[PDB]
């Protein structure tokens, strides 16, 4: 069968199918009306439609047949380093431009340049970005670069000045939930009430991660029998999210303040296999956004959680770090 | 052979604990063609490798257990000639790329490309996936994308946190909690009935399960050791047998608690040197020492809080250092100062 | 127009007696040159101290006229490839060249620790095959990274950073040979700037002589590209944190000085603060080194320098 | 020639002297001199300082401070210096951090525990222990390679969990049954492809009350001769 | 054509100062003690003008035969540039006896291996070839290359000179710039004229009417991709005055909608907090230490939301000391 990830399967085909990015789509349409396409810089929250919009613009520029030959898609973060990305760009640019057919010429403008798309460009180092700017300058005649990133401020000024910048607003919760609901109905995914909302909350509004999690949950539902509905516990299990009941129990154990009880609970918690980083993140979310704690408690707990997260990021023993974090909070 | 290996379940039907996971694996094996990439995470000695082998047996057959071991030689950059022990079967492969240190990415790439070219599909089991370098994980993601047609990865790790998000998105997260004490007691009861071991009461199995802290492998080996010492007749008064390194660490904890001085620190250094030289990992030593110190009944809350804080600090330092004895001695000295 | 002969190149050591530091290693090399029959040796030490220069002087003493073709220098981490440099070594070893009976051809390898297993074994085999006429000298930073079979065949020599006395002696010799007008404070400033770096000290001396003619502290500091030690001392010893941050912002960050230069000059100045107790100096040095390590890891921002100043001020007030 | 090996001893003895850290002694022997002392034989100075900093009688103790607090601070600084050294000697090649490593590993702990050497300056034992650990890790890797097809564990798990039971199944029967247990021991070895060399290596991994040197020595030579003769007289799986 | 090449200082007159470097190199040449020179500093200070003036003075009519001008950022490759250097060194002329000068612009862009190879080439051809190395930052070069090259530092241009050059560019290109936009551009460029020219050219291109429209500060900040001071001030005010929930929401919303990285937000907030009048030194000590720790942890990865809340808590806790 034609198995395909739901993220790429449900990408909008044309610019008119982008839902909430009115400003960026309008500016891109105005630029497309002009015969000249400048270098583009797409920035905004993750999962807003940057890649979808650039692919739709490429489709409208070239045609479904020519766009595959005229496009090189790279990920500067997942790649080995600067050398691989820049050599691939050089090889793509040096390659002869594919000749459009009569149908492509008579149906689409088919501009004489090829578009190179970089994903997660902000993750590049300053030297990598300077090398990318030099490569763009060298081959600016026949290639136009579109940089996709989450933070425009992570891109150096010399590279950013060469690119016209388009800002994508964060998707509204209603729009994201409607998109997820439409995707689920088309794929015949039985979802219980609040499952899509839970998926969006876990993904933190990232529609890409939400669609990926929905597809993963659908696959799991096939394996489990009885044809039952997908429930929030299943998506929490698939996303590696500790259940809220365990978090409440951790909070109560911290509140009681007994060192031995906290140590015993952490010992019995590590046997369940739940990730310690997820516990730290959920504890941060619970405590910071809680109206029952005063300013001083949150001031101390923010530093405590920051220290625990920094120590966990170094590849340490989760049990010791979690026990230390829970003991320190109970003393506040 | 040892009872831990003789009575290991060789099929999905032979599993006795975590029935939901067994049902999930049985459902997975019913559709071999669309088998996803798997990532199993949980505490050590809970049965992850056994479950992976049982799933492989359910998919391919009993021939997965006909295992042969070979050494593959790889010529890397600057002509570094490497050896990797690859446990292979006519249906699957098992690798531990973390044994190659920082050269895991190139070994993974070369071997996975070779396996894909040699090929419905061949399953590759990667042990200690959490200890793979990030470059190795990126190479694994690349091989997953390129060779998903002929390669199905089954990654086993104790914690999924070091795993990168791109790997998690393309793999099925499977959580394997440690068995409860009742399930461990049932397994040990089956083992002792198979081996015809006399029991004064069933509470001995409960004590063994409690002493193993949910580690099924440790519980089985402890039961075998206790049975051998008691002439195949376990009594209610039979002491729980602990490994040599655990006994040494407990003795060190008692010594640290009893006397806090520079000479005691020197003798603790000697004990730590003895432990490290005999293939006891530094992180294991630190964790065991910390959790033995926290179990002393003569220490108050302040002492235990200081101990756990110093343990966290020096665990971070161990993960970022080279010479482990330095950090272990620093932690012991800080604990001695806090107790005094 | 004529030939250009910089002081750093003109006054580089040629004979073994021209080397100032490392008295024990220099004595060993002098003995080896005296009795001939240069054994295979491995010289190890921190990079930049001129390890290859000593063996070059030894080769000059041993061979003399035949130094032009009897000595081959190569880098083990050459971009051309390990195979091609091994082939070049083999071609040099097989090259026929008449020599006095008590001398042998010398092969000098730089960054030998970068070689991995297999390459080192092949080099050991090549050395054993042609040990009758060719001797090998390996220069590396970490001697432990060289395989045991190579270490056993070779004699280990350890090279260390030059002390301030050796730098002062070399500078005085150069000044006497060049009739340079100088003051004691100027030489003190030059030695302070160059922490055992003989080449940097000679370059700074030459630049000071050319720019101003008289070598004093003011002219040396004007020539030296590092931040002025007086400014760094004022920043470190300021009683008020606002004053320290203002001095930093106005005089070091806005003057184009990089964070690396700032932390290096702070480390140099703190060592010589005789007015401060050594315990406080050690605490300040620890903080400066921590921020230097943070900078070398890729942060290198102004906020790190501000935090370093804040911690130093916190230490000062006790 | 022996002066080269004596140099780290002299450096460690001089750096741990409490006279050069007093107010008067600091002026005569400044911090630059101590950093230079580090930079003479910088390979062994941190090791010697870490080895010998617990053998002093501190004369530089602050009021209200005990010897144990000083050694704790010295150990903290030593571990920080070890982290710095790991960062220096890695592929990053951060050789500009050598003075920082000097201060963190040699000078600061010495300042903390400076005094009179209560005993003798001992050479660092970390090198021999590191070599011993490497040898035992190679032996454990060989044993794990031999027994991988029978045991479901990694190398560390094999050391921590399997080895005590292997000791109970391979050495304990000789103590109670003598030569009558040779067949059972060989049968257990055959199930895991364990050679006699592996049997010898396994008994060397035990510490504390489980040491087997005296126990093996106490075994009659006839029992060992019969064991090796029976092992050599039959073929084994491979 | 790029505006960087235009208005470039072509002679020593266009250079604001730094005649000391010219005089020292002239004395080196006269005395026969010319070393391998390394000129580093911000672009536009006059390194290229100084070196070409020195070469023209030394050689004269045979400038094209005795000078090789190379740019290390051309990205052609290590082998090709090494071959170029070797064939330039080997093409000795009897009628043109004398050392040959090689100029390498933007050498800091090279990789470490390329820099080591360049240093080896410099050592090999030091008998008859003199190397001049141009870089933006000296700390980016390898220590092996730095030791063999005499270092000359070019100080950043004074603000008055930058303003004069900006006014000259504006009157040449008929561009009208707001004073606030000029201040923002000068602050962002940080003494680099290349950034000024590039940003001005890009802003002129983006203008709908590049002849009858004035560039605002918002346009400059959008072109440079830099955090606007208004957003940072709003975030700081929300953190200092509002409660924890409001501060957290404001910080997340501002730094996600505007695409401001947490490290850049920290840098901007630290820059703003410099001008604050604090009655207690402990406030500044805690602020600096905690913010530096957070930034260093950010450089290694970690949880983004946790680090943002850590920033909020660090700022809130320090100001409790007034
Ligand atoms: N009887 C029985 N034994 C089990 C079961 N699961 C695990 N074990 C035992 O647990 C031991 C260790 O499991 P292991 O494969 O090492 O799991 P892992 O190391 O955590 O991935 C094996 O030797 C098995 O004998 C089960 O369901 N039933
Ligand atoms: N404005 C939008 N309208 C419809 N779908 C969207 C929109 N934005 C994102 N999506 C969905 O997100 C998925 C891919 O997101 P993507 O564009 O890759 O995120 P990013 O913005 O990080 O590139 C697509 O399947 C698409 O359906």
């Amino acid at each position: 069968l034609a198995q395909q990830p739901w993220v790429e399967k449900y990408r909008p085909k044309n610019l008119d199918e982008v839902t909430a990015q009115d400003h960026a789509v309008t500016v891109l349409k105005k630029t497309l009306k002009s015969a000249n396409l400048p270098h583009m810089l797409f920035y905004g929250p993750p999962g807003t439609g940057k890649t979808s919009t650039i692919l739709a613009l490429t489709k409208e520029l070239y045609g479904p047949d020519l766009m595959k030959s005229r496009i090189l898609e790279l990920n500067a973060s997942d790649e080995r380093g600067i050398s691989i990305v820049r050599e691939k760009v050089k090889n793509f640019a040096r390659l002869t431009v594919s000749k459009p057919s009569k149908h492509d010429l008579e149906n689409y403008p088919c501009p004489p340049y090829k578009i190179i798309i970089l994903d997660e460009a902000d993750s590049m180092t300053a030297d990598a970005q300077s090398a990318l700017r030099r490569t763009m300058e060298t081959y600016s005649g026949v290639t136009r670069f579109c940089l996709i990133c989450n933070y425009v401020t992570r891109i150096i000024d010399p590279l950013a000045s060469r690119c016209s910048k388009f800002r994508f607003k964060a998707l509204d919760a209603s729009n994201a939930i409607d998109r997820l609901r439409f995707i689920s109905e088309q794929e015949n995914v039985k979802c219980d009430d609040g499952v899509l909302e839970r998926i969006l909350d876990i993904s933190a509004g990232d529609l890409r991660r939400g669609i990926t999690l929905l597809q993963s949950a659908s696959k799991g539902a096939q394996y489990l029998g009885d044809g039952k509905n997908i429930t929030s516990t299943q998506v929490e299990e698939l996303a590696g999210v500790v259940p809220h009941d365990i978090l409440i129990e951790i909070v109560e154990k911290v509140k009681s303040g007994d060192f031995d009880e906290i140590k015993k609970y952490v010992n019995t918690f590590m046997k369940s296999g739940w990730s310690a980083a997820s516990v730290v993140n959920q504890l941060h979310e619970y405590y910071i956004t809680n109206d029952n704690f005063d300013t001083n408690f949150k001031n101390q707990i923010s530093w405590l959680l920051f220290t625990t997260d920094s120590r966990l990021n170094n590849g340490t023993n989760e049990h010791i770090q979690l026990l230390n974090l829970l003991v320190k909070i109970s003393q506040l | 052979s040892l009872w831990v290996d003789k009575y290991r379940p060789k099929s999905l039907n032979a599993l006795s604990h975590n029935e939901e996971l067994t049902n999930f694996l049985k459902s997975l094996s019913d559709q071999p063609r669309d088998l996803p990439h798997l990532l199993l995470y949980g505490p050590n000695g809970t049965g992850k490798k056994t479950r992976c082998m049982a799933l492989l047996e359910s998919i391919f057959g009993p021939g997965v257990y006909r295992l042969k071991i070979d050494v593959r030689q790889f010529v890397t950059a600057s002509n570094r000639k490497l050896e990797l022990n690859v446990v292979s079967s006519p249906y699957h492969l098992e690798i531990t790329p973390s044994d190659m240190g920082n050269n895991d990415r190139i070994v993974i790439q070369e071997l996975l490309k070779e396996v894909a070219q040699m090929e419905r599909y061949k399953c590759v089991i990667i042990n200690e996936a959490n200890s793979l370098t990030k470059d190795a994980q990126a190479a694994l993601r690349r091989t997953m994308e390129k060779y998903s047609k002929n390669i199905r990865l089954i990654m086993v790790c104790d914690s999924m946190s070091p795993i990168i998000a791109p790997i998690k998105s393309r793999c099925l997260l499977i959580r394997c909690p440690a068995p409860s004490d009742s399930e461990i007691s049932t397994i040990l009861s089956d083992v002792v009935t198979n081996e015809r071991i006399q029991l004064e009461t069933k509470d001995i199995l409960k004590r063994i399960a409690q002493a193993s802290n949910g580690n099924l492998r440790v519980s089985l080996l402890m039961l075998e050791s206790m049975a051998l010492n008691n002439e195949l007749a376990l009594k209610s008064s039979s002491p729980i047998i602990k490994p040599d390194w655990i006994i040494v660490i407990h003795k060190l904890t008692r010594k640290i608690v009893k006397e806090r001085s520079v000479n005691s620190l020197i003798e603790c250094r000697a004990v730590l040197y003895d432990l490290l030289a005999h293939c006891i990992p530094a992180n294991i030593i630190l964790k065991e020492l910390t959790f033995s110190l926290l179990d002393v009944e003569t220490l108050n809350t302040t002492n235990k809080s200081s101990i756990i804080e110093y343990s966290s600090v020096f665990d971070e330092r161990l993960s970022l250092g080279n010479k482990a004895i330095f950090h272990l001695e620093g932690f012991i000295a800080k604990v001695m100062c806090c107790l005094d | 127009l004529s030939l250009q002969l910089p002081w750093v190149e003109k006054y580089r050591p040629q004979v073994l007696s021209d080397i100032v530091g490392n008295k024990e290693t220099i004595d060993r090399l002098q003995q080896i040159a005296k009795d001939g029959n240069m054994p295979h040796m491995i010289i190890s030490g921190m990079p930049g101290i001129g390890k290859t220069t000593s063996v070059h002087c030894l080769a000059h003493e041993l061979l003399g006229r035949s130094y032009a073709d009897g000595v081959l220098e190569l880098n083990a981490s050459d971009d051309r490839g390990i195979d091609v440099v091994r082939n070049q070594i083999k071609h040099f070893a097989q090259k026929k060249l008449h020599l006095p009976p008590g001398k042998h051809k010398i092969v000098i390898l730089d960054e030998a620790d970068s070689m991995t297993a297999g390459a080192q074994q092949a080099l050991r085999r090549t050395m054993e095959l042609y040990s009758n006429s060719t001797r090998f000298a390996f220069a590396c930073n970490q001697s432990n990274k060289i395989i045991e079979p190579l270490q056993s065949r070779c004699a280990i020599l350890r090279y260390s950073k030059l002390s301030d006395e050796d730098v002062l002696k070399r500078l005085l010799q150069i000044i006497k040979l060049e009739d340079v007008k100088y003051t004691n404070d100027g030489l003190e400033a030059i030695i302070f700037t160059a922490e055992g770096d003989m080449r940097q000290a000679i370059n700074n001396l030459q630049s000071t002589v050319a720019g101003h003619g008289l070598v004093n502290a003011d002219n040396v500091f004007k020539i030296v590209d590092s931040p002025h030690p007086l400014i760094v001392k004022k920043m470190l010893l300021a009683s008020n944190l606002e004053d320290s941050i203002q001095i930093l912002r106005t005089d070091l960050w806005k003057k184009g000085y990089s964070s690396i230069d700032i932390v290096t000059t702070s480390f140099r100045v703190t060592k010589n603060l005789a007015q401060v107790k050594e315990s406080v100096r050690l605490e300040m040095i620890k903080e400066i080194g921590l921020t230097h390590m943070r900078i070398l890891e890729g942060v290198g921002t102004y906020l790190q320098l501000a935090s370093m100043l804040a911690k130093i001020h916190k230490l000062n007030n006790k | 020639e022996k002066n080269i090996a004596l140099k780290p001893f002299d450096i460690a003895h001089k750096m741990l002297d409490g006279q050069i850290y007093s107010d008067i002694g600091s002026r005569n022997f400044t911090l630059n001199d101590k950093i230079a002392l580090y930079f003479d034989d910088f390979d062994f100075t941190p090791l010697m300082i870490q080895e010998n900093y617990l053998s002093t009688r501190p004369s530089v103790l602050k009021p209200g401070q005990s010897h144990l607090e000083a050694v704790a601070e010295a150990a903290n600084c030593i571990s920080l210096g070890d982290i710095v050294e790991k960062k220096i000697r890695s592929s990053e090649q951060l050789w500009s951090l050598l003075p920082l490593h000097a201060v963190l590993s040699s000078v600061y702990p010495a300042s903390k525990v400076a005094g009179h050497m209560a005993g003798r300056i001992n050479f660092t034992a970390w090198l021999g222990q590191n070599s011993k650990s490497a040898k035992y890790y190679r032996l454990l890797q060989e044993i794990h390679y031999h027994t991988r097809l029978g045991t479901s564990t990694d190398k560390i798990g094999l050391r921590l969990d399997y080895l005590p039971t292997f000791r109970k199944r391979l050495l304990d029967p000789f103590l109670k049954q003598g030569a009558d247990a040779i067949s059972s021991v060989i049968e257990v070895m055959d199930d895991y492809y364990l050679t006699k060399e592996d049997w010898d290596s396994i008994m060397e991994f035990f510490v504390g009350p489980d040491v087997t040197t005296a126990i093996i020595k106490k075994i009659p030579a006839t029992v060992k001769s019969g064991f090796t003769r029976k092992y050599n007289s039959m073929t084994h799986p491979v | 054509l790029p505006w960087v090449e235009k208005y470039r200082p072509e002679t020593l007159d266009e250079v604001y100062g730094q005649n000391e470097v010219i005089t020292t190199v002239r004395k080196f040449v006269d005395e026969g003690k010319l070393p391998h020179l390394l000129f580093y500093g911000p672009p536009g200070t006059g390194k290229t003008s100084t070196i070409v003036a020195l070469a023209r003075e030394i050689y004269g009519k045979n400038y094209s035969n005795m000078v090789l001008e190379l740019n290390a950022s051309d990205d052609r490759g290590i082998d090709v540039v090494r071959n170029q250097i070797k064939d330039f060194a080997s093409t000795r002329q009897i009628f043109s006896k004398g050392f040959k000068l090689i100029i390498l612009d933007e050498a800091d862009a090279m990789t470490n291996a390329a820099q080591n190879a360049l240093r080896r080439v410099i050592e090999r051809y030091t008998k008859n070839t003199r190397f001049c190395v141009l870089a933006n930052y000296a700390h980016k070069l390898t220590p092996a290359l730095l030791s063999r090259c005499t270092r000359f530092r070019f100080q950043p241009l004074p603000q008055e000179a930058i303003e004069r050059r900006i006014a000259n560019v504006l009157v040449h290109e008929k561009l009208k710039l707001s004073p606030n936009a000029e201040k923002a551009l000068i602050e962002l460029s940080n003494g680099d004229m290349r950034r000024v020219l590039n940003v001005l050219q890009s802003c002129k291109a983006t203008l709908d009417n590049p002849d009858e429209d004035e560039i605002s500060d918002d346009v400059i900040y959008e072109c440079c991709g830099a955090p606007r001071p208004s957003d940072l001030k709003a975030v700081l005010k929300s953190i200092l005055e509002d409660d924890w929930g409001t501060a957290h929401y404001t910080l997340n919303k501002v730094r996600s909608a505007k695409g401001l990285a947490l490290i850049d937000l920290i840098e901007g907030i630290v820059k703003i907090l410099e001008d604050y009048e604090l009655q207690n030194e402990e406030t500044r000590v805690h602020l600096l230490t905690k913010l530096a720790d957070i930034e260093y942890s950010i450089s290694k990865g970690g949880n983004d939301q946790i680090q943002g809340s850590a920033v909020i808590g660090a700022i809130k806790a320090s100001f409790e000391n007034e």
